[PDB]
RNA sequence: GGCCUGCU
RNA sequence: AGUAGAAACAAGGCC
């Protein structure tokens, strides 16, 4: 069913460059699409990114545009993230995900079915 | 009320006076289109060359008195400058934006019901059905087809006819149509459009472009029905057939 | 290793790859300064080619005129106007009788339309030659100008609102002892019966630009007013004559010409058998229109009209009896700069005539010298031959006929030929049973066409079996190829505004992948720099961006105002949501759903102050001028949204002594608005009639308040009111 | 007749039967009885409605005299009178008003009381006949029709009469006045019967006066009038004359084919004289980019503090000193120049917030640079014609110049791969249709493919370039202004990138032709040295201004670091289709995506992937000393770029008129190598036609020698 | 120095 | 000088 993993998590001094990963299978992965939530210590967990079946749609949060990017492979079932000139709060457990619709826009982003083994400080 | 009293203010002044005196019904098209403007031989050099000067659009003199002549920061929107051979006054396109965010709101609910084929193109799209791709050359053979998928059987004189009755009633002169189809046409668009304010030419083009039956000659493999026609870019390529059913049927 | 891409040809065919020889991503070239040289230029070669002719001087108009019809027989291969008048005859003959009926009933036809059209359509054409002025001004503004004149005059039939009764007004001008015209710097000043003439006959010329294929600069022409109705009627009959021919492509499209040029290499190649050769010659005419003798179209034209009504044949044959006696305008003039003075200096080009020639070099010396002879009251009398391409139809009746003499029923001969002509080009199949019999038809079609006033170019002409040849950039092997080069040019923003832009693009995307064969990956991405170069054009960024331009700040708060962002247009700044699929809707109703029910209201809201529409023709009509093409128009579909707005005007007339033009233009349309409030169908229908405004205007006044009572918000005092304040107005026009 | 209607009637009367008698186009003269007969029907339909008024009751109030009040309505309103336009505009009106029926005839009045039409006809014949004679003509009929005739009589249908009866008293009366007022004329020898409906007419066009006159000189050589050419026309008749005069014509003319065999083509010869110069607006092949990683995109940021930002990132500044010269320029004020551009950065890097965009001081230097007040003053002929040195502008053929090698070099290192993503595309709406799918994936693998290619660097400088200008152009027209080339990219690691190549100041730009030339100043830094190729460099002027670090495995190369300094110009024109270089992508990538479908409709599927991975097929994109070389589809692709990417740098009338001339010659070419016995009536003609437009620009000739090498390598 | 125009 | 190429730009006119 659904199956989701994260990779590339470990400590890192600010004003560095990380690179994460996931993985999926159970699943046409060609054909939903997928966001990146985190929640920090004592706060509710809020969006951070979002794409589309394509590739081609993204969106960011206000606060980190330009500073993260974001880009799929549909063959090898990957989602990868790169967040380069990291900020100090930013510190905190990322959350993979999955959309319903392939689209993104319509409804509200939120996380819908995934796990978060993935962390970063 | 209004019209008369400026015709009064018209043939008050000589000159238009004169205009109005001499000049007889026939030569209206003539001084209408009489104009200094040279129809432009590139219009995609000076777009993209006016767009780059302030007060590049035009717009009647009425958005002097609807919209500020300045923003919140005071980037102007209007200039009171009118344009070479008319009233209307240069501004700026800020001024179209401005408008779709504080401008005056209406009621577009009856825009779908005048844009009858583009919204029937929409709905049939929205509710397609798509199928396999299948890779094999196509003997496009060239033919001549049907447009226009809502075409009520009738050419562009016999429905202007038609079109006059439904929107301009009076001027129809002796013509009173005798075919009961275009009886009906007239007693469903006019019951439909009763009260429709968007304006007379434009209630009228569309309505010629939606009865009148127009045709071209298209290069085609297959298809050839009239809805199937449209679509004639996404079903049909060089090496490739794209299956495809709209929501028609 | 050096990269060479026309190797590439070495494995795929020169058509499969041809779009790569079509360098349309750069500049075209154009013309700086004047076109007088290229005038005189073409004059001079007009006059040589036909130099064998006879002299005469016209009573008329005073000028010298050169008649090479019936001419000595060329004895080479080099271009000759000597059409003999005999020999076209007949050709027309053999036409007719391989199609009876087509004169007769094209001149029933024809005549139908003469006597049934109306003045209005010369408004309906680009710009011409208004000789009030002596200047290039829109067809609408010179015929008023004219119009006013004759009005000025005494000639007062064309107020019966009849091109019939325009043209017996021009007619009857042209006997008058002294005119009288307008100039502003008002002066009237007087015209003589032979200066008017002259103004009557004459044309203007300039030089053709964002002109591609050639490396030299060519000049071209435009007629005056008295002139363009006869030429319309004129090339209505060619027009209904070419349409009952199979063998011509003028007045058809493209996909219509490969399609028959597709037929007849098939009829041409099937229907021969394996004893016959057959041959393509993909041939061009070299200098086309300077070889084409008015009174050979006279000739033609009193053909076609036999048996009908004398006056048909009269308003006929008005046409070429004018272009016969034709002159043309040398042009803008020349400049001369001084560098050990440091100055530039600019002198009209009707002192050709008697400027001394120190200050030309030698070829522009020898070219007026030579050209000197013609010129009479600053123009150059140009009877040889036609100029440019006015008469395309009757030109490619010519050719068609000559094409037709070919049957096999008129060569007498196993040899025989056909193809397809459209003027100044043309393909020819030409099946013969051996080598020799090829080379005798091929032989006899030069030398048929050099009887008849048309060359061959043999420099841009060239021979192979059939199955390969090139016809107007379409080229053909084993079925026509896509080239996608051509309309390269007409991929970028229009330039009429931003909804007309945006529909324009997806359109001429869809009608490209229709047509022209452009891959879906290619459509998406041409979709994609599109919309980069539309909203980098019109300042209208996506909106989430930090892109700062002039209207970046309205863009913004639109966005961050709007809560259902994907409906926003891009000309607002929202997402482009279009797709292959969506190349054939409008931005509009693709969007209508997504937006946001103020937001729409905002947008399509009819009393926007940028919305206007003049008149039914010019509602969602583009005119686009194709590269290597002619002027044409185009449906778009759009929404009148508020960004329909029209642009800015040139401005430059304030600076003029034609300033006042502008104050009338103004007066015409407080009248003409006045009017359509008065009679709401004035610009879907143009009214008809023979009263004047005030009377329509004054009386449906009368009606409107009557009825309007009868029911609606009218009052008694209002109606009264408006009954007496009618009075007073018509008070006003008695005085 | 007419003497009556002169005398009894009133003029208003009598201009109105005058424009009725205009309307339907018959003349007065030839029978006036119509005109009277109809002005008494307009007479009587005035007569019988006026002086009849109504208010808010029925019951019509009558006064001989309309008194000063609002209360003036019409019992009757006229019908007749008015154009049959208005006519119809006012039956219209009020059958949509009165809800009434609409008739097919003209009425001549309406009535409120029974809210219907009257038509009012008095005819010379009695009423009991004409009354039905109409009434069949109208086609069942609501409108109540009542006439009169001249005996006296009155009749109407329902016996209705709608108004006072001294009215028509005072009609019949009239009436009687018409009668024995005619019997003191005497015209009921035809009074009676004078119309019997006469319509006809010839349409009349005659050529007389001077324009027969032409006519009459615009016939065959041996023809004397128009009357006797259309006679000889007519009597002609086909009697083999096109036979007589093609066997009378001279044999020398003649279209005979010579055959094209593989030894008949010669290669196309090449202009020669001094080398080939550049002639883009910005270095393609010897840029260099400082840079600042920074996470904007392309459009995102303040130009001139990213380019402060990025000319902070180097270290090695040294006083700059002239290397090359420009050889027919001042030099010092190119050298003066930088050191003020660089002075006003700084200018600008001390005071607040950066400029969007800055304006530079005009000074004497950039004065020379940009060409500003050396256009002739215009004056009038009349005051100059003694002056010996006055004559034409110069009009003669361009100098010939002879290819270089370094066009060659410049074109192979185009289409080269780099390390970087020079196009970051827009948005598309989501796919939904698998060809949308098929189209989406052939599109990212193409710009896998071209991204990273010299060719996109160039377009998106190009694009970027002449956006500036135009816009600076458009917006400070006098003003003198500083632009830094920028040019954003994404690394292989995926950071964002800026790049800033050099400056561009525009000078004065008041262009109002669209071949008007705005001059402007280009600096661009460099590693190449330019004393290797001189001849490339003829209008450039190179300074030195510094020292360049790159990490070698040589210690460290410390190369030296050049700046390139020209004067330029473009137009709107060169503007316009310059920032639309973008569609070069599109000609390739089209040519290439027509390959792999035509390929694709031979085996019944998509051939992309395969195409793209297993590089198995290579077509011959370039030639080595070994041979020809061939490539894959990926480096077709970059080849066709760079091409249309040249194509668009530049662009020239010889470029078009080599193009036509050339593809004509490479289609005969086709059909020979197509065994299709190609023949041509003169080659030599085409031959001269092609070299004709090779004169001195580099990429023509370079195109020219390619085609060379095409037939050397070809007709085997 | 002040003001006008940028396809007329 | 420069752009460009069979003639032009390198502002125009009006006070």
């Amino acid at each position: 069913q659904v199956q989701l993993q994260e990779s590339g998590g470990g400590m890192v001094q600010p004003g560095g460059s990380l690179r994460l990963s996931c993985l999926a299978s159970g699943f046409t992965f060609s054909n939903y699409a997928m966001t990146w939530v985190r929640q920090a210590p004592g706060k509710g967990p809020e969006w951070v990114s979002m794409v589309s079946n394509n590739g081609a749609d993204t969106t960011y949060t206000d606060s980190v545009k330009g500073r993260f990017t974001i880009s799929r492979d549909n063959a090898k079932n990957t989602l990868y993230l790169r967040m380069n000139n990291v900020k100090p709060e930013d510190s905190a457990v990322y959350y993979c995900a999955k959309r319903r619709y392939g689209g993104i826009w319509t409804g509200q982003p939120t996380d819908y079915d995934y796990l978060g083994q993935g962390t970063v400080t | 009320m209004e019209r008369i009293k400026e015709l009064r203010d018209l043939m008050s002044q000589s000159r238009t006076r004169e205009i109005l005196t001499k000049t007889t019904v026939d030569h209206m098209a003539i001084i209408k289109k009489y104009t200094s403007g040279r129809q432009e031989k590139n219009p995609a050099l000076r777009m993209k060359w006016m767009m780059a000067m302030k007060y590049p659009i035009t717009a009647d003199k009425r958005i002097m008195e609807m919209i500020p002549e300045r923003n919140e920061q005071g980037q102007t929107l209007w200039s009171k400058t009118n344009d070479a051979g008319s009233d209307r006054v240069m501004v700026s396109p800020l001024a179209v934006t401005w408008w779709n965010r504080n401008g005056p709101t209406t009621s577009a609910v009856h825009y779908p019901k005048i844009y009858k084929t583009y919204f029937e193109k929409v709905e049939r799209l929205k509710h397609g059905t798509f199928g396999p791709v299948h890779f094999r050359n196509q003997v496009k053979i060239r033919r001549r087809v049907d447009i226009n998928p809502g075409h009520a059987d009738l050419s562009a004189k016999e429905a202007q006819d038609v079109i006059m009755e439904v929107v301009f009633p009076n001027e129809v002169g002796a013509r009173i149509l005798t075919s009961e189809s275009q009886l009906t046409i007239t007693k469903e668009k006019k019951e439909e459009l009763q009260d429709c304010k968007i304006s007379p030419l434009m209630v009228a083009y569309m309505l010629e472009r939606e009865l009148v039956r127009k045709t071209r000659f298209l290069p085609v493999a297959g298809g050839t029905s009239s809805v199937y026609i449209e679509v004639l870019h996404l079903t049909q390529g060089t090496c490739w057939e794209q299956m495809y059913t709209p929501g028609g049927e | 290793m050096d990269v060479n891409p026309t190797l590439l040809f070495l494995k795929v065919p020169a058509q499969n790859a041809i779009s790569t020889t079509f360098p349309y991503t750069g500049d075209p070239p154009y013309s700086h300064g004047t076109g007088t040289g290229y005038t005189m230029d073409t004059v001079n070669r007009t006059h040589q080619y036909s130099e064998k002719g006879r002299w005469t001087t016209n009573t008329e108009t005073g000028a010298p005129q050169l008649n090479p019809i019936d001419g000595p027989l060329p004895e080479d291969n080099e271009p000759s106007g000597y059409a003999q008048t005999d020999c076209v005859l007949e050709a027309m003959a053999f036409l007719e009788e391989s199609h009876p009926g087509i004169f007769e009933n094209s001149c029933l036809e024809t005549m139908e339309v003469v006597q049934q059209t109306r003045v209005d359509k010369l408004t309906q054409g680009r710009q011409t030659y208004d000789w009030t002025l002596n200047r290039n001004q829109p067809a609408a503004t010179a015929l008023a100008n004219t119009i006013e004149v004759f009005r000025s005059n005494g000639l007062t039939a064309n107020e019966s609102g009849r091109l019939i009764d325009f043209l017996k007004d021009v007619m009857e001008s042209m006997d008058k002892e002294e005119m009288e015209i307008t100039t502003h710097f008002k002066k009237k000043q007087r015209l003589n019966k032979r200066s008017y003439l002259i103004r009557a006959l004459t044309l203007n010329t300039m030089t053709k630009d964002a002109e591609r294929g050639k490396l030299k600069r060519r000049a071209i022409a435009t007629p005056g007013m008295q002139i363009r109705g006869f030429v319309y009627f004129v090339e209505t009959l060619a027009r209904s004559i070419c349409e009952k021919l199979e063998q011509s492509g003028l007045p058809v499209g493209g996909n219509e010409k490969k399609a028959k040029l597709a037929n007849v290499v098939r009829k041409m190649m099937t229907n021969s058998q394996d004893t016959e050769l057959s041959f393509t010659i993909t041939g061009d005419n070299t200098k086309w229109n300077e070889n084409q003798n008015p009174r050979m179209f006279l000739a033609m034209i009193t053909y076609i009209t036999r048996n009908q009504p004398e006056w048909f044949r009269n308003v006929l044959s008005i046409a070429p009896i004018m272009f016969s006696n034709k002159m043309a305008r040398l042009g803008k003039g020349y400049m001369f700069e001084s560098k050990s003075m440091k100055l530039r200096t600019q002198i009209p080009a009707e002192m050709l005539a008697s400027i001394d020639l120190k200050y030309f070099n030698d070829s522009t010396r020898k070219k007026i010298e030579k050209i000197r002879p013609l010129l009479i009251d600053g123009t150059a009398s140009l009877s040889p031959g036609m100029m440019m391409g006015m008469f395309n139809m009757l030109s490619t009746v010519l050719g068609v006929s000559i094409l037709n003499l070919g049957q096999k029923r008129y060569t007498k001969t196993t040899y025989w030929w056909d193809g397809l002509q459209s003027s100044d080009d043309f393909a020819l199949i030409v099946n013969a049973p051996n080598h020799e019999g090829i080379q005798a038809g091929v032989d006899r079609f030069y030398r048929t066409c050099k009887l008849l006033g048309i060359n061959m170019s043999k420099k841009k002409s060239y021979i192979n079996r059939t199955g390969t040849f090139e016809f107007t950039s379409f080229f053909y092997r084993y079925g026509f190829v896509a080239n996608f080069s051509m309309e390269l040019p007409s991929f970028g923003v229009s330039g009429i505004n931003e909804s007309a832009d945006m529909s324009i693009g997806v359109t001429v995307i869809k009608n490209n992948m229709i047509n022209n064969d452009l891959g879906p990956a290619t459509a998406q991405m041409a979709l994609q720099l599109f919309i980069k170069d539309y909203r980098y054009t019109y300042r209208c960024h996506r909106g989430d961006t930090q892109i700062q331009t002039r209207r970046s700040f309205e863009i913004k708060k639109l966005w961050e105002q709007t809560r259902s962002k994907a409906g926003l247009l891009v000309s607002d700044g929202g997402p482009n949501l279009y797709n292959i699929r969506n190349l054939h809707i409008p931005e509009v109703c693709l969007k209508w759903e997504l937006m946001d029910e103020d937001y729409q209201g905002r947008l399509c809201n009819p009393l926007n102050p940028f919305v206007s529409h003049k008149e039914i023709e010019s509602v969602n009509n583009a005119v686009m001028m194709p590269a290597h093409g002619p002027a044409k128009n185009m449906e778009y579909d759009a929404v009148a949204t508020t960004h329909s707005w029209i642009p800015k005007r040139n401005r430059s007339i304030l600076n003029t002594s034609q300033r006042g033009i502008l104050e009338d233009e103004q007066m015409y349309q407080k009248c003409c608005n006045l009017f359509e409030k008065f009679f709401p169908s004035s610009s879907y229908r143009r009214p008809v009639g023979i009263s004047s405004m005030v009377e329509a205007m004054v009386s449906r006044a009368r009606i409107d308040a009557r009825i309007d009572f009868e029911s609606g918000r009218i009052k008694k005092e209002e109606f009264a009111e408006i009954m007496k304040i009618c009075s007073t107005i018509e008070e006003l026009r008695r005085q | 007749m007419e003497d009556f209607v002169r005398q009894c009637f009133n003029p208003m009367i009598v201009e109105l039967a005058e424009k009725a008698m205009k309307e339907y186009g018959e003349d007065l003269k030839i029978e006036t009885n119509k005109f009277a007969a109809i002005c008494t029907h307009l007479e009587v339909c005035f007569m019988y409605s006026d002086f009849h008024f109504i208010n808010e009751r029925g019951e019509s109030i009558i006064v001989e005299s309309g008194d000063p009040n609002a209360l003036l309505k019409h019992r009757f309103e006229i019908i007749e009178g008015r154009d049959r336009t208005m006519a119809w505009t006012v039956v219209n009106s009020i059958c949509n008003t009165t809800g009434a029926e609409k008739p097919k005839f003209l009425p001549d009045l309406y009535d409120y009381k029974e809210n219907r039409f009257i038509e009012i006809g008095v005819t010379r014949r009695e009423v009991h006949i004409y009354y039905l004679e109409k009434a069949n003509k109208i086609k069942s009929e609501k409108t109540h029709i009542h006439i009169f005739s001249f005996t006296g009589e009155e009749m109407a249908t329902k016996a209705d009469y709608t108004l006072d009866e001294e009215s028509r008293a005072r009609i019949k009366t009239r009436l009687f006045t018409i009668r024995q007022e005619m019997a003191s004329r005497g015209l009921w020898d035809s009074f009676r019967q004078s119309e019997r409906g006469e319509e006809t007419i010839e349409e009349r066009f005659e050529i007389t006066g001077t324009m027969r006159r032409l006519a009459d000189q615009s016939l065959p050589p041996n023809f004397s009038s128009l009357e006797n050419f259309r006679a000889y026309v007519d009597g002609f008749e086909p009697n083999g004359y096109i036979e007589g005069k093609l066997s009378q014509m001279s044999k020398e003319v003649n279209a005979r084919i010579e055959p094209f065999l593989k030894t008949t083509p010669r290669p196309l010869r090449l202009p020669d004289g001094p080398p080939c110069s550049q002639r883009s607006k910005f270095l393609l092949m010897d840029a260099l980019k400082l840079s600042i990683e920074d996470p904007s995109h392309e459009g995102e940021g303040i130009p001139l503090y990213d380019a402060i930002k990025c000319m902070r990132t180097f270290f090695g500044w040294k006083e700059p000193n002239v290397v090359k010269p420009h050889e027919k320029g001042i030099n010092p004020n190119y050298l003066l120049a930088w050191k003020q551009v660089l002075a006003e950065l700084q200018d600008i890097e001390n005071e607040e917030k950066i400029p969007k965009t800055k304006n530079m001081k005009k000074t004497s230097q950039l004065k020379w640079a940009l060409g500003e007040n050396m256009a002739p003053e215009k004056v009038d002929f009349d005051d100059c014609k003694d002056v010996s040195d006055l004559k034409q502008y110069d009009s003669d053929e361009p100098e010939l110049r002879s290819l270089a090698s370094w066009i060659q070099s410049e074109f192979n290192k185009a289409c080269e791969l780099t390390d970087s993503s020079w196009i970051e595309l827009d948005e598309i709406g989501e796919d939904v249709a698998p060809i949308e799918h098929i189209a989406s994936m052939r599109r990212n693998y193409f710009t896998a493919e071209v991204s990273h290619c010299r060719a996109t660097e160039y377009i998106m400088k190009g694009v970027y370039i002449n956006t500036a200008l135009l816009n600076a152009s458009c917006a400070a027209m006098d003003d003198f202004q500083l632009i830094p080339m920028i040019s954003k990219c994404r690394t292989k690691e995926g950071r964002r990138k800026t790049n800033l190549y050099g400056f561009i100041i525009k000078g004065r730009s008041h262009l109002r032709n669209d071949t008007d030339v705005v001059n402007f100043v280009s600096m661009e830094f460099s590693l190449t040295d330019p004393r290797l190729e001189p001849h490339k460099w003829e209008k450039y002027c190179v300074l030195e201004i510094g020292d360049m670090l790159l990490r070698s495995a040589i210690g460290q190369v410390s190369r030296p670091m050049f700046l390139y300094v020209r004067t330029n110009g473009t137009s709107k024109i060169k503007m316009k289709w310059g920032m639309e270089m973008r569609r070069c992508l599109l000609q390739s990538l089209q040519q290439i995506e027509s390959m792999i479908e035509a390929e694709s409709s031979v085996k019944e599927k998509d051939m992309t992937k395969e195409f793209f991975e297993n590089k198995s097929e290579t077509w011959p994109i370039g030639e080595s000393p070994k041979g020809v070389e061939e490539g894959s589809i990926g480096k077709v692709c970059r080849t066709l770029l760079a091409k249309s990417v040249f194509n668009s740098l530049y662009a020239s009338p010889q470029l078009e008129g080599f193009s036509a001339e050339s593809r004509k010659l490479l289609l005969i070419v086709q059909a020979l190598r197509d065994n299709l016995e190609p023949g041509t009536f003169d080659l030599g003609g085409l031959y001269e036609a092609i070299e004709e437009c090779l004169i001195n620009d580099p990429w023509v000739l370079l195109n020219a020698s390619w085609f060379n090498s095409f037939l050397t390598h070809a007709l085997r």
